[PDB]
Parts: C-alpha cells; structure tokens; sequence
DNA sequence: GACGAATTTGCGTGTCTCGACACG
RNA sequence: GUGUC
C-alpha cells in the first residue's frame, strides 16, 4: 500500500509534440513531472553527506 | 387638436453628428490620453533609492507623439494605417517624457526622453485619419465610411468589447437561502476592494469580513468605533417601537459579555482578528482604513462611519419583517466599462513596475561602483512597455494581481464580413456573468432599460441576453469631480451631520443626502433642493451630466456624478407645452442654433435611468398631460442598428425580429470602398448589389444605401410542384444564368521567412524543368522563374504555390513546398512582397473563386425567414401573369401564419407601388406609410389595388383559379454554402496517441458516434452493427496475453514468467489496451483470465 | 457594381440606358419621367436602373494610376 | 449524588452542472 | 473563441 518503487510507463503512451515553429520539442506533463521528481531523488542523497 | 411640431426628426442627425454611436469609443480614449495619463504621472512622481538619500528622479511632463515607425537606423517617417495592415506591423506612437535625474552631485534635465510606445486608435486625435477629405481619404487607401474604433496589432483589427459591472460604493440588501442580508462593496481609485456583509440570525446581527476570524457583534463594533453609551447607540439606530424589540436582544448579549469601555472592545476585536504592533493598535487601524475606505477619516474620527453603519442597520431592520428586497437586475445601478479605464489600469501598473524595478537596477550599483557618477539613461529599457501593451491587446489576458483581477476574452477581432457586422460589433456589450444555465433574471428583458439597449438585438443560441447592443440615442458619461457640487449644496443650506445626534435622523421630515455613496448631511424640504439643483444644471454653471433623484420609502436623496452612466437627450416641457417651437428649429434647418446652444438655452436635457424614475415622459405630443415633465424626441430610436433594417418591425413578431437582426450581420455583400487593396483572411463579395426600395430612416442615418448587401427580386407567393416544403425556396434557372446572386470568395495565403542566430538562411529555388522539353514540371507549374506564382493564373488541387526550402538544422535543406488544398479550382488575383519589422520577407497571395447559387444554398427574406434552395426551374415553367413577368423566387404561403409575419406583405406592396410610381417608400418603425394612400395609388396605373393578379399556368397552359401574390422583395444571400458544408472520408490520417480519426475537416477527419446515437442502436437490439462500427471500422487491434498471469506480453513472450508456454492472443480495441497500459502505472493491474470461445 | 447588361427576370437589355438615364436626371426630370421616357413600361425591367448603386466609380479612385 | 453510554442535530467537504459541425 | 442546427 506504500509506494517506494515507481513504475515508468511505456514511451508509446506519452507521444512527444514537434513544432514546425522553432525546431522545437514539447514533452508530456508526465515526463516533466518524472524529470522533476528524479531531481528530488538526487538532491536528498547529496544533503545527507 | 393640439399644436404639433413635425420637425423634431432633424434633432437626431445633428445630435449624432456631435457624439453617439461610435464617437464615444473615441471620446473615452481622447479623454484618457489627455487627463488620466498625466494624473498617473503625478501619482508616481518622486522615486528615490535608499543607499544614500542623494539620488532621485522627478517627473515634470509626459506626452505622446504621432504614429511613427522606427526603421533600420534613425528612420522615423509617418506611416498610414493601410501600410501597417499590409506589413503585419502595429499602429503605435512613442511616449516622450521630460524627467530629471541627479548623477554625481549635479542635476541633469534631459528633455524628450523616450520610454516606450503605445497604440493609437484609427480615428483618434493623434492619428492622421482625422479632419481629412474623401479625396484625401482615397489618397491613403482607406474607406471613408469606416467608423473606426479598433486597434491594429500585428496586422489584425482588434476591438475591446464594453463590459458591464455592478455599482461600487453602495449598500445592497438582498435575501438568501435562509433570510435577508445586507452587503457593501468598497473600491475607490486606490487599490482596495472590500466586501463587508451584515447578516441576521437568531435575532442577532453579525458582521462578516474576510479579515476577521469569526463574527463580531455590531454593538461591539459600535463601542470600538467610539460611541460608548448604549443610549445614543439606539438613538442613532432608530427610535421606534418595532425597531427596539429587534435591537434589545443584541444589546443584552452585549451586556452579557464584559465589554463596557473602548479598550475592552478593542482588545476583544484584536483577539478575534487574525493576520499573517499590539492588539489594540491592530484593531484600531483595522477599523480605520480596512473595512470601509470609501468614507475617509480626518484624524481618527469614526463618527461618519458609525452613522453610516447605523443607517445600514436601519435599512436592514426596515427590510426585515417585510418583502422589500433589492435586486441586481436594475440597470440604474449597473455601470458600463469602456476600453479607457482598462488601459489606464494597465498603464499605471506597467509604470509602477517600471519605476519599482528600475529602483532596484541602480540599488546594486551604488556601493559596487567604479566611478563617481552614475548614468541612468544607459541603465534604461524600452521593451517591457511595448511588450506588455501588445501582449495585453492581442492575447486578451487582463491579469493584474496588483489590482487582484483576472479577465479573459475582452478583445476580439473585428468582424469584416459585411458593413453591418463591422458597425454592429462596435456597439456590442458583454456582461460580467459567465455563460451558464442558472441565470434567468439578467437574461430576461428588464422594464428598467428603455431606449438604452435594443430588446430585439440579441443572438439566439446559448447566450440569450448576456450579449446586448446599445441603442441609437444614448451617451456614456465620463467621470468628474465633486468640489463645486458640494460647495453649492453646502451653500443651499444642507446641514453638517457632525452636529446633530442620532435622534433627528429618525424624524420623517429629515432627509439624508447621498453623493456617490457618501453621506453629506441632513436637508429639509428636499423639493426646493431638487428644484434649485435642476435649475442650476439647466443654467450652465454645473455640468449637465450630474444626476439627482429622491426616494421617499427610505427618505434619501441621491446625487450621482460618477462616470459610466447612460444618458439620452429629452425635450423639456413647461406645464402644458414643449419649449421647442417651430421658430427654434427653423434656425437649425438654416444652419445655426445647433445642439450645444439648444442645451445652453435650457430646451433639452439629459436624464439617467434613476432620474427618470421620478419623472413623467410623454410618448407623443397628443398624450401630454399636466404631470408630464419631459418629452421623448422620437419613438423609433428604441430599435438598434441591426433591427433598423427590418421593414415594419411592429408588424413583425419578436422571434422573427431577433432572427433577422442576427442574420443581418451574416449576410454577405460589399465591405467598403477599398476591398481590392485590403487582403483579409476570408472575404465574401457580391457581383451586382441592388438598392432596397422600401428603405428606413435608420438606413439613411448610417448611409446603408451606399453599401447594400442584397438584391431586389420578383417573388410569387404560391405553392409549386414539390420543392417549397417548410423552408425550401424555388429559383429561376434563366435568372441564375443571367446572373442573379453571383458571389465571390477571397482567401489569403501569407508566408513569412526569416534568418537565424547563425548564418543559416532560407531560399526559394523555383520551377523545375525536365530533360525532354523545356516545360515546368506538373508539380511546379504556376511558379514563376523567381520562385513564386504570378497573378492571373489558375491553381488546381494539390499544386505548389511557393517553394520554401529551409535547412535541416553545405548544409542539407528540406523543401517545404506550400501546397494548395481545395476541392475547387482557384484563381490568383495579386501577389504582395514586403518586409516586416523584424527583417523578414513576407509574401501574401489573394485567391479568388467565383461561385453561383445552387441547390443547397441558404437565402433569407430580411424578415426572419431563412431557407435552402429547392428545385431549379427553367423559364418554360414559372408562369407569367399578363405582361410576361416570370417569378424569380417562388415563396411558400404555408410558412406565413405560424411565423406570423405581416410586414412582408406590406413591404412587398410598398415596393411594388414604388417601382411602379418611381419613388422610394418609407417603412420606418412606429410610422412610415399606411395601406390606405398606397393602394389607391396602385389603381391609377391600372393594376389591382391590393395584391392580386390573373396568372396563366405554364406547364399546362390553363389559367389559375385563384389569384397569386406577386411583387418585388429585397432578398439577401447568406454564408454556409453546401460547397463547404460537404465532407466524406474513408481512410485518412490517424492520431499518434490513439489510433482514431482526427478532428476537423481541415485535417480530413471523420464523424463522431456519441452515446445518444448508441442508445438508439441499443433500443433496437442490433449487436452486429454496433460492434462493426465501433471496433471493426474504428480500431481493430490484436494483442497477446498469458494464462498463468494476466499481463500484456510481446512477440508471444512474457517478461514476468520468462516462458512462452502459456501464451494466447485476442482482439481488443486499441483504446482499451491503452487504458490498461495507463492503469498498470497507477498500481492497478488488470489480471485477465482467458478462455476458449467454445468453452 | 456595374449596371447589368440584361434583365434578370425577362432578359431585356437594360445596360444600354444607364448613361442616358444619368444624363436625363439632370434635365429637371422626375425619376418616373426618365423611366417612362427611356422606354421602360413594366416594373421587372425598371428597378434595374432605378435601384442601382455605382461603386466602380469609387473603386477607380483607389485604382493604380501611372506617373 | 456522580460517572460511563448512546441519541439527535448543527456543521464540514467533493462532483458535475446535453450533442454535432466549420474557421482562424 | 466565434457561427449554424
Ligand atoms: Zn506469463
Ligand atoms: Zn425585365
């Protein structure tokens, strides 16, 4: 009932947006939240030492 | 018989020449860039740093220039609106300020310091399009009939819609789910929006404001304000037998709690108050300038505030026990908001931001300096102001948290479909409520509005009253000051409220004076006050836009001078008779004695909604009675701009009137005088526009006879073979071939191309030749040797217009050839090549397509009767009557009774009589022409008198037993042709997220099958077709899972068991498998159990 | 924009009398006088000249002219 | 006379609140 | 967001 291991979903379920505007990519909000929570996973391991 | 002056119809044109319809949109902006722009400069006048009190800057004077553009290098030349409309530029002028700053030790006064730009209206005072002549209007390539009033930002016309809001600085008393409650909203010039409310429960009054934790008794607030003795408290509340039985309980529960001194009440409040300096000072300053800031306090005196709260409590008590309640549907309280004060708030917030952050630009440099003097004009910036202005105008996100406000959908692109849709959008008004089903009062037509908002003018659909339009004769009042008003009121003999106690205000003879929600004092015999104020207003000393009213149920006189009120002129009468005579209007017809001196001679005057509450107005001059005070000039000014095109509106029904005023802006026609030069996205034009025979005076007021959007055609009201069912109409093939109803569509295709931060670029190769013969390839056929298409050519389906080759990131180039997509075969009109403000080449192309009316096109009758065309009939049919005149459009007599439209037959009769005689007949509302003098004129020629003629059927060759109704009618062609409303798809592109047809026709998508149509298939009981067109034709996928543990495998292989023994497959829609793969990441694993279909 | 060459209902040539109708409206003639003197007798081929706007005249002031 | 147990009632919070098509 | 049913 307690989450300690997060399951990364497949990559085909979160398509990436491409722009004919700026040679630009746009990620899914799930991917951005994953990259934001992984940065929180490394900031705690640095502070203990 | 009574003396009647049949001349007052020329007052209205002279009044609209001064102001009115759209001139107020320019008045609000011309007054803002001349009065408020310097008030804001004086507000934020001195700003200094805190490092050392030696550096400071001062604001002397600020002003704006004329519309100018900054090109390559110090190039400021006067630009015209058309140039900005074609170059995708923005119409703006710089704001040059003369400030002074002290660097080192000496003071520097740099004159003409530019700080930013600001958009300028098309017909404003600073623009070039003012005071010109039509010959000079044609020199700048601009339509002289263009009313203007919009903003040009990035080559689009943006207009700010007027928005209505509730009145501030006032007391409301409304009933809610349990009982009655009074409320007060306070918001002055300074940003302080407060909402206090007093509620009643268990016979106990409680004051609620979001700054306090919970309720505070009113007697506690009184004792904290300064009134200590409980006797004068009830004295101020009211000395009556029934008001004491309701005020005793609160007094005794106040006596229960041990609070008898000011310090006790202050400590009690401070303990109650929560905020994220002692408690006594906290409660003192919280009662000082937090609750009610619209009532200023001189030193620390809470007396005006406590008398205000006492009269509020008295109004609540008198509301209690009765059914007297205040509603929000009254328009005398509702105020309007133009684009002026919105721009004011935006500009003051941007200016405060620019002053406060630049204060921090030189705050990190003074200690960490390198020399003795600091220059600030090099520590200066001019992009935030322009960026903010353009963003707020184009984007439409009015977000000011300094003002605690977020508003969306304020600016909209100007409708350029027709000439009526452009002007009718300028008078469109938006409401503050959002588009919801709960509303029924505000959507309902209120009796309050009379001659201010058009009743018929409203879109039919979801919003059925949230969007309203202004009337012909009305004016929006701007804001003023109250100095001389208060001075004259004090000299008239009004009393100071600080001298008399609470007992005298309960006296019935005593009347209270209210000025913009502020108690001035007590006045006796208010009739003399009102009379003298009205006489002084008619004199000329006080400005004419000051309202005064009196209410006897609460015995209070209101003096309203706030901006944003509705004003329309009324003719004054004196005891039996209108002051305006024939000799006064003969001079107006001569050329002197205009509207302003008419107002200066005390002959007409403005009245508001609340001031006409206590006044009697006469409709005509035969209904004038002995108590009538004012006379309405004309009764046909009640109709709006879109409702002024309907012949005999009183003859027609209100649903038909609404349908017609809604369809009048969708009718296609000519746009203006320069339609060949302007290049808009989509343009609909007509070939040969005719002139309406039965015209209206409103048509002449707007000069619609120069740009009509319809054609006159012969109509025969009779049933035909089979194709005039409910709304179908029959056309004449010969007339369509002759050219009745020829339309033209103009589409825009623009392409910009720029450079990058590196030395990469774009290029246009051009046409492609082959090796057999020297011909352009089929792909690039229309392309010129330059690389673009030349005008005067014919482009077919999926052909290249312009070659666009851009690098991937010596370099490899990917070609992006712009391809024209269309079922039709378009034609090229012209090609424009220019440069924008950011040094990029822009190529625009205008594509023309001529279309003819066919089966499936929507037409209207300008009387709320719309229909698609039925059968196209040749000329051998369509019987002539005697002379050989054939019906151009067959009308069905079966849609007349239910729709209940009588003005159509009258308009037909008048048009026939006019085309026979040779003069246009007037068909204005509440007048025009009758059916008694016109029918006797139709006899002189030789025709029948009302409508009938002898017809000879053509398909048989026999006469018709009954007679048929023939006559010319003004018809109009609308949009939504069957050529564009036609789609079909079998196998096209799919989405990447889910394998399903995409949305829209521009991407060649399919149709949606919702649940309501699924219920019809379920009620029948068919299961094969329900599964065939939801799983077989939409998304059929073959997945595989395992029997040991239900999970999604791959390639007949599991990663959980690592064995392919227990592996099977099934058919599932891709949506369900996607949902399973999405839920498995939510700690929800759908363990599946397979089985044989035989099992 | 321009006067139609033929009528819409019957098909009578009405495009050869526009300039004559204009020149006859300046000789102190009534609209009906000009209309029944030109030759129009019925009303289906009479509102082509009576109710007609001239926008090509205003469209030539914005037309490209040579310098 | 004084303490544990069960009843009725004012008050706190979450969810939506019909369909379809076309254009920028 | 606008327009129609
Ligand atoms: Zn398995
Ligand atoms: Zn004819």
């Amino acid at each position: 009932l307690i989450l300690t291991r997060l399951l990364v979903p497949p990559l085909c379920i979160r398509p990436s947006v491409v722009s004919d505007l700026k040679s630009g990519t746009n990620e899914d909000d799930l991917t951005m939240k994953l990259t934001e929570i992984i940065f929180l996973n490394d900031v705690i391991k640095k502070h203990r030492i | 018989p009574i003396p009647t002056v049949e001349e007052k119809w020329r007052l209205l044109p002279a009044f609209l020449k001064v102001k009115g319809l759209v001139k107020q949109h320019i008045d609000s902006f011309n007054y803002f860039i001349n009065v408020e722009i310097k008030k804001i400069m004086k507000a934020n006048e001195k700003v200094t740093s805190d490092a050392d009190p030696m550096w400071y800057l001062k604001y002397l004077n600020i002003y704006v220039g004329l519309p100018d553009v900054e090109e390559s290098f110090n190039v400021t030349r006067p630009v015209s609106p058309h140039e900005c409309r074609l170059r995708d530029m923005t119409y703006s002028a710089p704001i040059t300020v003369d400030i002074e700053y002290t660097r080192g030790s000496q003071r520097i006064i740099r004159n003409a310091l530019p700080i930013g730009r600001m958009p300028i209206m098309l017909r404003s005072s600073n623009c070039v399009l003012t005071g010109k002549t039509p010959a000079e209007f044609a020199k700048l390539n601009e339509c002289p009939l263009d009313p203007g009033g919009y903003f040009i930002v990035k080559g689009v016309e943006k207009v700010i819609l007027i928005q209505e809001q509730l009145s501030k600085n006032r007391i409301i008393v409304e009933a809610d789910r349990k009982g009655a409650v009074g409320a007060s909203v306070t918001s002055s010039t300074h940003e302080k929006k407060s909402r206090t409310n007093m509620a009643v429960k268990q016979g106990r009054f409680y004051l609620r404001h979001n700054t306090l934790s919970e309720d505070i008794p009113i007697v506690i607030i009184f004792k904290a304000m300064g009134v200590e003795s409980d006797q004068e408290i009830v004295q101020m509340i009211g000395t009556e037998e029934h008001v004491m039985a309701a005020f005793g309980p609160s007094l005794e529960e106040c006596q229960k709690a041990q609070i008898f001194t000011q310090m006790q009440a202050l400590k009690y409040i401070g303990n109650k108050v929560r905020r994220q300096k002692t408690k006594i000072e906290e409660a003192r300053e919280l009662l000082a300038s937090t609750i009610l800031t619209h009532v200023p306090v001189k030193e620390f005196n809470f007396r005006a505030k406590c008398i205000y709260t006492a009269v509020m409590v008295r109004r609540v008590i008198l509301a209690q026990g009765d059914n007297k309640v205040d509603d929000r549907d009254y328009y005398g309280n509702k105020r309007l908001e133009l684009a002026g004060q919105l721009l004011s708030l935006l500009f003051e917030d941007l200016f405060k931001k620019f002053n406060s952050e630049m204060k921090k630009i030189a705050d990190q440099v003074i200690p960490k300096q390198r020399a003795a003097q600091f220059d600030v004009v090099k520590h200066m910036r001019q992009d935030q102001i322009t960026n903010g202005m353009v963003n707020a105008i184009s984007t439409g996100n009015w977000s000011l948290k300094r003002f605690k406000m977020d508003r969306q959908g304020v600016t909209q692109v100007l409708s350029r479909l027709s000439y009526i849709s452009a002007l009718g959008m300028m008078t469109r008004i938006s409401s503050q409520f959002e588009k919801t089903r709960k509303v029924s009062g505000p959507r309902s037509l209120q009796p309050s509005q009379w001659g201010m908002l058009c009743p018929s003018d409203t879109p039919e659909g979801e919003a059925c009253g949230l969007v309203k339009n202004l009337a012909l004769m009305t004016h929006i009042t701007t804001d003023m000051e109250d100095g001389p008003i208060v001075k004259l009121a004090s000299n008239l003999g009004v009393e100071d409220v600080n001298l008399l106690c609470g007992e005298e205000l309960s006296y019935p003879n005593v009347f209270l004076v209210f000025l913009n929600g502020n108690i001035l004092g007590v006045i006796r015999d208010h009739k003399k006050l009102v009379n003298t104020f009205r006489l002084m207003r008619r004199a000329g000393y006080i400005n004419e836009f000051v309202s005064i009213s009196t209410n006897l149920t609460d015995r209070c006189v209101y003096i309203s001078s706030d901006g944003g009120r509705l004003c329309r002129p009324y003719i004054i009468v004196k005891k039996q008779k209108p002051a305006v005579t024939n000799k006064h209007m003969e001079e107006l017809a001569q050329g002197y004695r205009n509207f302003e001196d008419f107002l200066h001679e005390s002959l007409v005057e403005y009245l508001d909604v609340n001031e006409e509450n206590d006044c009697n107005i006469a409709l005509y001059e035969h209904t004038i009675n002995k108590d009538t005070t004012h006379l309405e000039i004309e009764p046909f000014t009640l109709l709006g701009v879109c409702a002024g095109l309907i012949p005999y509106p009183h003859h027609n029904q209100s649903p038909r009137n609404t349908y017609q005023c809604a369809m009048g802006k969708q009718a296609m026609g000519t746009i203006g005088y320069n339609q060949r030069n302007r290049i808009d996205t989509l343009m609909y034009l007509l070939a040969y526009p005719q002139k309406p025979m039965v015209k209206t005076k409103t048509i002449e007021l707007i000069e619609f006879e120069k740009l009509p959007a319809g054609q006159n055609a012969t109509v025969a009201v009779m049933s035909y073979s089979g194709y005039d069912i409910e709304d179908a109409l029959v056309l004449n093939k010969a007339s369509l071939d002759r050219g009745f109803g020829r339309c033209l569509v103009y589409k825009n295709a623009k392409c910009t191309l720029k450079r990058y931060t590196n030395q990469t670029f774009d290029k246009v190769m051009g046409p492609m030749l082959d090796a057999a013969t020297r011909k352009p390839i089929w792909r690039h056929e229309i392309l010129d040797a330059d690389g673009i298409c030349s005008p005067g050519e014919k482009v077919e389906n999926k052909q290249v217009l312009v070659n666009k080759s851009m690098p991937t990131v010596q370099p490899q180039y990917k070609d992006v050839p712009i391809t024209y997509k269309g079922a039709t075969d378009s034609y090229i009109e012209k090609v424009m090549i220019s440069s924008n403000a950011e040094d990029a080449f822009l190529i625009k192309m205008l594509l023309r397509q001529t279309r003819r009316p066919e089966i499936g096109d929507k037409f209207s009758s300008r009387h709320g009767q719309k229909g698609v065309c039925g059968l196209i009939v040749p000329q051998e049919d369509m019987p002539f009557c005697d002379s050989g005149i054939c019906p151009d459009i067959i009308m069905n007599p079966h849609g007349f009774p239910s729709r209940m439209t009588v003005g159509k037959l009258i308009e037909l009769l008048a048009g026939k009589a006019g085309v026979l005689d040779g003069r246009f007949h007037y068909g204005t509302a509440f007048g025009g022409s009758k059916v008694k003098d016109v029918c006797e004129d139709l006899v002189r020629h030789g025709y029948n008198y009302l409508g009938k003629d002898y017809v000879t059927s053509g398909i048989t060759g026999e006469p018709l037993e009954a007679y048929i109704y023939f006559g010319p009618v003004y018809y109009q062609k609308l949009k939504h042709m069957v050529l564009d409303k036609m789609h079909a798809r079998a196998r096209g592109p799919r989405a990447v997220l889910t394998r399903q047809p995409t949305e829209g026709r521009s991407r060649d998508g399919g149709l949606r099958l919702g649940e309501m149509e699924r219920d019809c298939l379920i009620g029948y009981g068919a299961s094969m077709l329900l599964l065939e067109r939801l799983m077989i034709s939409s998304d059929a996928f073959e997945v595989d899972v395992c029997g040991q543990c239900g999970l999604l495998g791959y390639s007949g292989w599991c990663h959980y068991c690592k064995s392919s023994c227990h592996v099977s497959s099934l058919r599932i829609p891709y949506a369900c498998k996607l949902l399973f793969q999405e839920l498995q990441s939510m700690n929800i694993i759908p363990r599946l159990k397979l089985s044989k279909y035989n099992e | 924009m321009i006067i139609p060459v033929r009528c819409f209902t019957c098909g009578k040539i009405v495009g050869n009398k526009w300039e004559a109708y204009l020149g006859l409206l300046q000789a102190e003639y009534t609209e009906g006088d000009a209309l029944d003197a030109l030759g129009l007798k019925r009303y289906c081929c009479r509102r082509m000249l009576l109710a007609h706007v001239d926008l090509i005249e205003k469209l030539l002031n914005y037309a490209p002219l040579e310098k």
